[PDB]
């Protein structure tokens, strides 16, 4: 159904999470292969998955990256067949040893899959991921910058409780009062 | 109206596709983007004027106390004093707080009528070094003249910082050491609140799926003609 | 140089595109039919002219 070229797979909560900003959609499958064996007549899901593959690894990312194992093939929420290839940039091309391996360790009757005829699902998860994202980033740097903000004037306020203790003191505790410093 | 009347510049059958979730989703994240972008355009704005309008403080501030403002500024402890319009500082030396001891009396017995102002200390630089005599100043500095002194006064009572907490003297007295807990605390801060958006996933969902479709038709031509073909072999 | 200011970097959300997708289009939702109606009759109404 359809070919993509960048595809993110990020694990979390145990779930791998593909996602495609070409098609803006996110697919949500479990943490191991899904196997092809179990695919009632379906020699066209290994053929075309390799050939297609050969095909976008050869048009974009035969100078940069580095095929990271065979195929893998997870079956998505929604009836989806996800065929997947991970990859490993010529920068950092020093963790290939283990993530190869890590690749490798998903591998491990028939069936006929039945897939949803609403892909929306998929597309609203990944707006709301993608968003979710960005505002939680910004809103996080806010809170700490505003909480080093407040350390900083600290040292502000005590040279001014030195200069004016009724002021400064009538500010920080809520009434109008009368202070003065007994040593420190 | 020119530049409406500037866009006028075989056949064919155009084909609409069925979904028009899409472009409602394009809409719905460009109204979202335009807000959530132009709020936090304005934060970075405000704060970034904010800085430099307290700028203006800090001057003040470090003629004030530039051994503190310097620390603050420089990130260790540091002493400072001005140089005209500019700031000299130089890297203080720490010493352990178990190498630190805070004598009893703060009143000098060899001239009676004068009591030291602030407590004096004794302290050692390496735990077998020699012992030093100084005096106790602001926020865990240890002085080493003792030129802090006083008239002796009745009602004399005083708390220092020492250590990580206080220090209490009752008529030029030692009383005894406090922790931070033991007095009222007021702050000078402002609170702020930011919990992160949490996650949350969404459920494929149909109204229809496309089997309750084919069963909607009263007669479906195909099952009609398969079950009745089979007469002759039945 | 050392500074009294305390940083805060804020990045627009850039912008975002959403192609069409279709799962299923309605040509092959009408070809999902083991026999269209329609067609069998025009191909077999021809018999006569042919
Ligand atoms: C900071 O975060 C929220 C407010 O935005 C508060 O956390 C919730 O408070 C409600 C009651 O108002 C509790 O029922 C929830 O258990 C809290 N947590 C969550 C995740 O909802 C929290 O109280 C705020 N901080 C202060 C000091 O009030
Ligand atoms: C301010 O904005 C972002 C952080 O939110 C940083 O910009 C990116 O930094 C990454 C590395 O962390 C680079 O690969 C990208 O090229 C940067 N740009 C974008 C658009 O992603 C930036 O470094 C932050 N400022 C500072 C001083 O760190
Ligand atoms: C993931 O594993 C759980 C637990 O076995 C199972 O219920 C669920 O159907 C799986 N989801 C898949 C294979 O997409």
């Amino acid at each position: 159904w359809q070919e993509v070229d960048e595809m993110l797979r990020s694990e979390y909560g145990g779930s791998f999470r593909f996602s495609s900003d070409a098609i803006s959609t996110t697919f949500t499958t479990n943490l191991t292969e899904y196997p092809l064996s179990r695919v009632d007549l379906g020699d066209c899901i290994g053929k075309d998955a390799r050939d297609a593959m050969d095909r976008i690894f050869a048009r974009r990312y035969n100078a940069t990256h580095i095929k990271v194992g065979q195929p893998q093939y997870y079956l998505a929420n929604g009836g989806f067949l996800i065929a997947y290839q991970p990859l490993l940039s010529n920068t950092l091309a020093e963790l290939y040893v283990r993530e190869h391996l890590r690749e490798q360790s998903r591998k491990p009757s028939v069936e006929r899959i039945k897939t949803t005829s609403s892909i929306e699902f998929a597309r609203l998860q990944f707006t709301y991921n993608h968003i979710q994202r960005h505002v939680n980033d910004m809103l996080g740097r806010v809170a700490i910058a505003w909480c080093e903000l407040q350390n900083h004037e600290l040292t502000l306020w005590n040279e001014a409780r030195k200069l004016n203790p009724n002021a400064i003191a009538s500010v920080t505790v809520g009434r109008r009062v009368s202070a003065r410093m007994l040593g420190d | 109206h020119l530049r409406e009347q500037s866009r006028k510049p075989s056949v064919e059958r155009i084909k609409t596709t069925s979904s028009i979730e899409f472009a409602r989703l394009q809409f719905t994240y460009n109204h979202i983007q335009r807000h959530v972008n132009d709020m936090l355009g304005r934060v970075a704005i405000a704060w970034c004027e904010l800085q430099n309008h307290e700028l203006t403080l800090w001057n003040e501030a470090r003629k004030l106390n530039p051994n503190a403002i310097a620390s603050v500024t420089v990130g260790r402890r540091v002493s400072a004093r001005m140089l005209g319009d500019v700031m000299a500082v130089s890297t203080c030396v720490p010493v352990a707080a178990d190498n630190v001891i805070v004598q009893n009396s703060m009143r000098i017995s060899s001239r009676p009528g004068a009591c030291y102002s602030r407590p004096l200390v004794s302290f050692r630089y390496e735990d077998q070094g020699p012992l030093v005599e100084g005096q106790l100043g602001e926020n865990n500095e240890l002085r080493l003249t003792r030129d802090a002194i006083e008239p002796c006064t009745v009602g004399h009572r005083r708390y220092f910082t020492f250590g990580g907490g206080y220090v209490y003297f009752e008529e030029y007295a030692y009383s005894h050491q406090l922790s931070r807990a033991d007095i009222t605390t007021v702050s000078t801060f402002i609170d702020l609140n930011i919990t992160m958006l949490e996650d949350h996933e969404f459920v494929p969902l149909e109204v229809y799926t496309r089997h309750e479709i084919k069963d909607s038709g009263l007669l479906d031509y195909t099952e009609v003609q398969r079950r009745n073909q089979l007469h002759d072999l039945r």
